[PDB]
RNA sequence: GUAAUUCGAGUACGCCGAAAGGGAAACAGGUUAAUAUUCCUGUACCAUUUAGCGUUUAGUCUGACGUCUCAGGGCAAGCCG
RNA sequence: AAGUCGGCUUCACCCCGGGACCCGUGAAAAGGACAGCUAAAUGUCCGUACCGAGAACUGACACAGGUGCCCCUAGCUGAAA
RNA sequence: GUGUAGACAGCAGGUCGCAGUGACCAGGGGGCUCUAACUGUCUAAUACCAACAUAGGAGAUUGCAAACCCGUAAGGGCUAG
């Protein structure tokens, strides 16, 4: 998993940031959304109800970035193309 | 009503003209501290604003891409350059301008 | 990145505002407390070092606006962390 | 009548010794709760308390009442404080001390049930729950004494915020002067040996010294109970 | 309460307490021997009340705030042709 | 009698924003705004002169003291009142 | 030369006087001791000190219907602790 999570971004389409993740969930192009332990649910329960799967990450948005190669923090990380990976299978 | 007898200012206008030219303003005429005659925050503000405007105009006209602009802006904020002339001299010496 | 830490300048720290007054011992105590309080403190809500003291015992996160009550000069105290870890151990046990 | 002492002036209650009550925010006490009841509120702000030099929490309760509460360590704006016999034993909740497990840290402890909270209220330090019994519960005070209280006595779970306030030395007369401006206490204070004999039992003399032992009997009347009052012992510990 | 009061702390209800705190609104000119945002000329503005024409958003904001330091803009005064 | 123009600067005044400190965390209430437009009437009472100080106050005085001060002060020199 | 500017800084040459911050304004300095750490307070009208205060250090009482204190009482200060 330690390498599958990296390869999901190394050889896969993802969009980082809550705004773009919510847009991807709204328009359906995202296979799923990965959310950190600190992300609220006031807007997120709607995308939970929607057919877009919601994966929960084991750590905060601060440390979700370094494991996905981003120097910044990531809260919502909707994926577009799984690519050379089965992160969707890992989620559900 | 008798005419107001003012205070004539011609012999101060002549001195002001000389002072504008840069005379009558030597060390034997200075009496306030260097800092009371030229505040250091004002000096820094004018210097940094000139450098920042120069960098902005360069990035606008396309001689300076964002990667080197960031470093040059931080250099200017760190005081590496005396003035716009110094900044331009460094740019032309190290070929930072995207000449075409 | 920091000041000109001269060959002799690394003792007074923020207590250099006091000059030769008040004694080395109290100057050192105040300087150490200032250093500890001005150190970065991680927000328990967003997990990033943006917690600053807004008043005597009030601490606020500049990012998420999370404001809370902590120590006078430190956002988190050893007694409070001990209480938190005791209750966390109980919660894990049950 | 050698003049009355500072303590007698304070008992008289002149303006020099009165608290600046207009400067204070609230009379911090637990919300009034009927027998076998509860109430929930939310923390909307953390303010500075000039009467304590410690944070206080402004709380809006369900019943439409806005109240100032003694803030515990880690209490944050938006937190839901519960007060009741069934409240979760969690930092910030107001629960009877009979439901607090032994070894837990409490503060703002009522001397009697429904009293409002008397003990453990200054910035930083706490009381510990030690033993539980059917009608009595024991707590170790910040003093070190053991206090047996009714288990129905309420207390907020946690310690008082602002720990370490006295860790920073005053460093300066005016630093402490600004704190004394908000309190009833007279600042600064003249030593008794510096006074004249009409002003204190220790005053007077060609050289500064009390002239009499500084340990005074517990039976001494007002105007005489000065120095070491009913001291068990004196000196630095041997 | 006090032997009692014109005496006494507290509580409850009231009431006062700022010509430098808050604050609804007016300016320029002239006029006299002495008053002038007060009198006169010109041009305004505010408050209630009455009558008609219409109506809540309702409980929020403002009034409403410390010390030090600094940027930007303006301007009375000042200066130059 | 002219009465028309430009430029510079701008405190110690007005607006706006930033930062730092806590060790005094720096008032309250009336009033105002959020739904008002038009037309008539009403807006009572008190103060208002003059000094405000090396002669109008106070110190027995036309007293070299003291008394609120100004969020009052022009040109040159000069950091500058 | 710096700066948008106000201005500021610097250079070269000539030149007069006994004297160029020419008036005005404007520290004399150092060494060795006592004493109090320091800023501060004080005998209004003979004492501005080494005296008082100060931060720091230590001790004592008291778990609050407390310690301490005011009142004859009613009831109060400390304590919106």
């Amino acid at each position: 998993v330690d390498k599958s999570l990296i390869k999901a971004v190394k050889t896969g389409k993802v969009i980082v940031g809550a705004n773009r993740t919510i847009d991807a969930a709204a328009n359906g192009s995202a296979k799923m959304v990965v959310l950190a332990s600190n992300c609220p649910e006031d807007i997120k329960k709607k995308i939970q109800a929607t057919d877009i799967p919601v994966l929960e990450y084991e750590g905060t948005s601060v440390e979700l970035g370094p494991v996905c190669g981003k120097p910044f923090t990531i809260a919502a990380m909707a994926i577009l193309d799984v690519g050379e990976s089965d992160i969707l299978a890992a989620t559900a | 009503a008798k005419p107001v007898k003012g205070v004539s200012r011609g012999r101060a206008r002549a001195l002001a003209a000389k002072r504008k030219y840069g005379h009558c303003k030597g060390h034997g005429s200075r009496k306030g501290k260097k800092g009371a005659r030229t505040p250091k925050k004002e000096q820094w503000i004018k210097k940094i604003r000139a450098l920042r405007r120069r960098l902005k105009e360069l990035r606008a006209d396309g001689a300076l891409d964002k990667s080197v602009y960031c470093r040059l802006y931080r250099k200017a904020k760190g005081g590496e350059y005396r003035s716009v002339s110094h900044l331009n001299s460094h740019l032309e010496s190290e070929k930072l301008l995207k000449k075409e | 990145m920091a000041k000109k830490f001269t060959k002799k300048g690394r003792i007074s720290r923020s207590a250099g505002r006091f000059g030769p007054r008040y004694g080395r011992k109290d100057r050192k105590l105040v300087a150490d407390l200032e250093e500890r309080m001005r150190a970065p403190h991680v927000c328990t809500k967003c997990a990033r070092p943006t917690v600053e003291r807004i008043g005597t015992g009030i601490w606020k996160c500049s990012k998420c606006g999370h404001t809370f009550a902590g120590g006078t000069y430190i956002p988190y105290t050893s007694v409070g962390q001990t209480l938190l870890r005791t209750m966390k151990n109980i919660a894990e046990a049950k | 009548m050698g003049k009355r002492l500072i303590s007698q002036n304070r008992g008289r209650g002149t303006p020099t010794y009165r608290a600046p009550s207009h400067k204070y925010k609230a009379d911090l006490r637990h919300p009034r709760v009927d027998e076998n009841s509860s109430l929930r509120g939310e923390v909307v702000g953390i303010e500075h308390d000039p009467a304590r030099s410690a944070p206080i929490a402004k709380v809006a309760f369900e019943n439409g009442e806005e109240l100032f509460l003694l803030a515990s360590e880690g209490i944050a704006v938006g937190n839901i404080i519960e007060c009741g016999d069934d409240a979760e034993v969690k930092p910030g909740n107001i629960v009877p001390i009979g439901n607090v497990p032994e070894g837990f840290f409490i503060c703002n402890v009522e001397s009697k049930p429904n009293d409002g909270g008397k003990f453990v209220r200054s910035s930083g330090v706490y009381a510990t729950v030690v033993t539980h019994e059917a009608t009595r519960t024991a707590v170790s005070m910040p003093s070190g004494n053991i206090k047996w209280l009714n288990p129905k006595c309420r207390a907020v779970v946690g310690i008082v915020a602002g720990s370490g306030r006295v860790d920073r030395p005053w460093l300066k007369a005016g630093k402490k002067y600004h704190k004394m401006k908000t309190r009833a206490a007279k600042y600064p204070r003249v030593s008794a040996v510096a006074m004249n004999p009409r002003d204190h039992p220790f005053g007077g003399g060609a050289w500064k010294h009390p002239g009499k032992p500084t340990t005074v009997s517990r039976n001494a009347p007002p105007g005489r109970k000065v120095g070491l009052i009913a001291a068990r012992r004196t000196g630095m510990k041997r």
